[PDB]
């Protein structure tokens, strides 16, 4: 139906001098209910909107998908995200995880990663997750695939599926002790997931007061605008944005290049977070923002809103600084905000040669 | 049977000049660098032979290897492997978490299956259970039945090949070799290369393999196998690489010749005498006959009966890298 494409195309046209609004709005309409949480919601939709699967002649074929994972306080909204998160995509299957046995984890009759083909399968209680279960999914996370000989059938199954899972810290959390101290998971199982955001509940006089307000006054959508969206308006977004195909560009590669080789070895290069498997999630990351903006070009703009984030969710040990998740607000102009970010970042790592280009772009716009 | 066209294409294949450098950089092509790991998994696929001596009695010895590889995480060190399992003849690739002690064995077993061919395992330091299960099947190369060992055997010929992660997750350098691996020495001697693989920050070789990753999205024996660029090295498709270990498999037995067998004994001599003091695996009398199996191994590549001295060269410098050149 063309009616669709037009309205897309209107309100995407429209807001065309100033590129990041159309964006914030978007990110407005995720999970309505809850105030602030500025970069949980914006990792969300980045993880929800997918990738592309590159295959080799032979043999082989990589991952095309990502993976999120939230550790944070009771009392902070993780249960309210997974379940906003499991109805706007077409097919998923909500796991309690503890409470589900190793027939749905794994093959049996199809069980639970195995029945969510082209999916999300939201999971929630990863603390304590039956151990055997919880080493029975590394094949399964990393290959798409599933390779059993059980009673000698020998039979292969195809999953490919999307994980987003949350767990509580047990044991009192630290700014120290990174999180495979204090959750005490596997290097090889801690270094699959391509985000790791940390909530942290600290203290503050004015977000308890702007909270208590806006559960007492019961007051929904304080942005009273008739703006918003409605929840079919969005399923048709994120099943519509499915089908483009973006290319690379070479105002693009360079900077994520460039990044990797910085990061490689500062002073410490964590434990974990600093293999190979990073550059494989900063190409699928920056390819799926440049899916959510309507667009077939990876340009600066997006590698460059791409670094942030990935900076952001490496906790303690970083290269420009930690800042927490929950004390975030949306921006009220985001242009001036991101040509603060491009020159802040194109300084360090050295490609002055495009920041004249860049801002000479942005000028003209 | 093999048509025309397949002996025609066989020969064709056997008159390249560089036929060690087409087959050990076009089993896998999508990862770059690892030689010497590659060139290991190369000569497990083709296998020895079997000496049936004094058939009065036998007693016949087994004639293929047993490779285990160990390493850091992200490394690369799972499709190496699903390469290797795709070209062969018969092969069959199973998890370690699912399987269990009437899984691997008869109960059909996985090994069984596997006959006359690869049973590769992955997640194999997962396992602690069944480590005891299949030291049987690997040396007597033959399985009984599993119902309290009333007779019924059955042949099992394989050539396991298994990966694994060190107990610490990541491989720290200040420790001792044998409680890094959380095995026993029964179970560390049936192997014969056990290589240690290294995950260390280095410059060059991040530039290249940097490049490598986001260009495949848009002398020592350890040169002579590596590409120089510049250059066109374009591999032999697998379709017609499983249609040429089935060939060299039963039309061309290899035998050591004179000249090669002193080698041979001067190195197991030189070994013996040195790490009979020194604190490593003891080296029994397996080592010498795993020599043999590996030197015969590089004589059904090249499809040739014999074991020159440049041929058993290279099953030197291959071994020194799970022995002495890695256990400092
Ligand atoms: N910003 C917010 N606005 C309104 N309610 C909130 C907010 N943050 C948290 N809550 C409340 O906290 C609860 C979330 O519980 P949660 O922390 O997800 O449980 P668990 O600790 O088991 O994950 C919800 O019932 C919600 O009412
Ligand atoms: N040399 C390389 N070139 C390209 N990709 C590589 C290389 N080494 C590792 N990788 C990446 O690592 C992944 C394989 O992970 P792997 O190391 O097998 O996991 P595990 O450590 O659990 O066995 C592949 O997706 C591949 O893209
Ligand atoms: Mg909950
Ligand atoms: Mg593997």
């Amino acid at each position: 139906d063309e009616e669709v494409q037009k309205e897309f195309e209107d309100f995407w046209e429209y807001y065309k001098s100033d590129p990041f609004a159309g964006r914030n709005v978007i990110l407005a309409s995720l999970c309505p209910q809850v105030f602030g949480m500025y970069l949980v919601k914006l990792a969300v939709a980045m993880v929800l909107a997918g990738g592309i699967q590159r295959t080799d002649a032979t043999g082989t074929r990589v991952r095309g998908e990502s993976h999120l994972l939230l550790v944070g306080d009771p009392g902070t909204g993780k249960s309210q995200f997974l379940k906003y998160a499991a109805k706007i995509t077409p097919r998923s299957v909500l796991t309690t995880g503890i409470g589900s046995t190793s027939a749905g984890l794994t093959v049996t009759e199809a069980g639970a990663l195995v029945l969510a083909d082209a999916g999300l399968c939201c999971i929630d209680q990863f603390n304590s997750l039956k151990e055997h279960d919880r080493t029975s999914i590394h094949e399964a996370m990393e290959q798409q695939t599933i390779s059993v000989a059980k009673a000698g059938l020998v039979c292969k199954l195809n999953t490919r599926t999307t994980i987003l899972a949350a767990t509580n810290p047990k044991g009192q959390y630290d700014p120290q002790e990174s999180v495979s101290v204090n959750i005490a998971l596997g290097s090889p199982l801690l270094s699959r997931f391509d985000l790791i955001l940390v909530l942290l509940d600290t203290k503050n006089e004015d977000w308890d007061r702007i909270i208590s307000s806006f559960i007492l006054e019961n007051k929904g959508y304080p942005s009273k605008s008739e703006k918003l969206w409605s929840m079919e308006k969005m399923k048709t977004y994120f099943c519509l944005i499915r089908n483009l195909q973006p290319t690379l560009s070479d105002v693009g590669n360079q900077v994520l290049l460039r990044y990797y080789q910085m990061q490689r070895q500062s002073d410490c290069r964590n434990a974990a977070r600093t293999t190979i498997r990073l550059l494989e999630s900063l190409i699928r990351l920056a390819e799926a923002h440049a899916r959510l903006m309507f667009r077939d070009t990876v340009t600066l703009e997006d590698a460059i809103t791409v670094v942030s984030v990935m900076e952001s969710s490496m906790q303690g040990g970083a290269l420009l600084g930690g800042v927490n998740a929950l004390h975030t607000s949306f921006p009220e102009n985001p242009g001036e905000q991101y040509q603060r970010q491009c020159e802040l970042i194109l300084e360090k790592l050295e490609l002055q040669s495009l920041l004249s280009e860049e801002l000479r772009r942005l000028e003209r716009l | 049977e093999f048509s025309l066209k397949d002996l025609y294409a066989i020969q064709e294949i056997q008159a390249e000049e560089n036929l060690f450098k087409l087959i050990v950089n076009s089993l896998c092509p999508v990862i770059f660098g690892h030689e010497l790991v590659k060139a290991g998994l190369a000569l497990a696929l083709f296998g020895g032979s079997q000496k049936y001596a004094d058939d009065k009695n036998r007693i016949p010895i087994r004639g293929d290897p047993h490779i285990l590889v160990v390493g850091d995480p992200g490394l690369g060190k799972s499709q190496m492997l699903q390469a290797a399992c795709n070209v062969a003849p018969r092969g069959v690739y199973v998890c370690g978490n699912t399987t269990t002690t009437s899984g691997l064995t008869v109960t059909a077993g996985a090994l069984v299956l596997g006959d006359q061919g690869i049973c590769g395992i992955d997640q194999f330091d997962k396992m602690g259970n069944q480590h005891q299960a299949l030291l049987e099947a690997m040396e007597q190369q033959s399985i009984s039945l599993a119902k309290a060992g009333v007779v019924c055997s059955l042949p099992a010929r394989t050539s396991i090949i298994a990966a694994a992660n060190p107990v610490g997750g990541h491989y720290n350098k200040a420790k001792t070799v044998s409680e890094n691996l959380k095995m026993g020495s029964a179970l560390l001697s049936r192997f014969d290369l056990v290589f240690i693989l290294l995950d260390t920050p280095n410059e060059h070789h991040d530039h290249l393999l940097s490049e490598h990753v986001i260009a495949i999205r848009a002398k020592p024996l350890s040169e002579r196998l590596k590409v120089v660029p510049g250059e066109t090295i374009d591999p032999i498709p697998h379709q017609l690489l499983r249609k040429y270990i089935g060939y060299a498999r039963q039309y061309v037995y290899p035998r050591l010749s004179t000249e090669a067998a002193r080698v041979l004994q001067d190195f197991y001599l030189e070994l013996r005498k040195q790490s009979q003091r020194l604190n490593s695996s003891p080296i029994t009398t397996r080592q010498l006959e795993s020599l043999i199996r590996l030197t015969e191994a590089r004589a059904r590549l090249e499809l040739r009966e014999e074991a020159t001295k440049e041929d058993a060269e290279d099953i030197v410098e291959i071994m020194k890298y799970s022995m002495l050149g890695t256990y400092s």
